[PDB]
């Protein structure tokens, strides 16, 4: 996901958070993890 | 719920999004969590 000229904070707490509230109802999944950085960028892994 | 009137439905709807709601999906077995009553806090911009 791109949030551009956001910082890494407001990418994590407005992005990162609620697409995680929503990933959290897949089945056989093993641990999540998100990445955002100064480039506006967000990266979320989940691992299952 | 507050019993003594000191909360509404608008306050206590958002708290539990802001503070019940993501700790809750992180529950096992739970697929979907839905809020029913009142609304999303918005800006409210009343013109005349
Ligand atoms: C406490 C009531 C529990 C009822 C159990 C649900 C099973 C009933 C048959 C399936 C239909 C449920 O359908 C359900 O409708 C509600 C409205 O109430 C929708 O709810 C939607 O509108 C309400 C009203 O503004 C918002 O508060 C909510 O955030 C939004 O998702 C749900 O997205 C949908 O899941």
């Amino acid at each position: 996901a791109e949030y551009p000229g956001a910082n890494p904070k407001v990418i994590a707490e407005t992005v990162a958070t609620p697409l995680e509230e929503a990933i959290n109802g897949v089945e056989n999944m093993m641990y999540m993890k998100s990445v955002a950085g100064s480039d506006g960028v967000l990266v979320t892994t989940v691992t299952f | 719920f507050s019993p003594n009137g000191k909360y509404d439905s608008l306050y206590m709807r958002n708290y539990a999004t802001l503070k019940v709601k993501d700790e809750l999906a992180r529950l096992p077995g739970v697929g979907q969590i839905q809020i029913f009553g009142s609304g999303e806090y918005a800006m409210r911009v009343w013109l005349d």
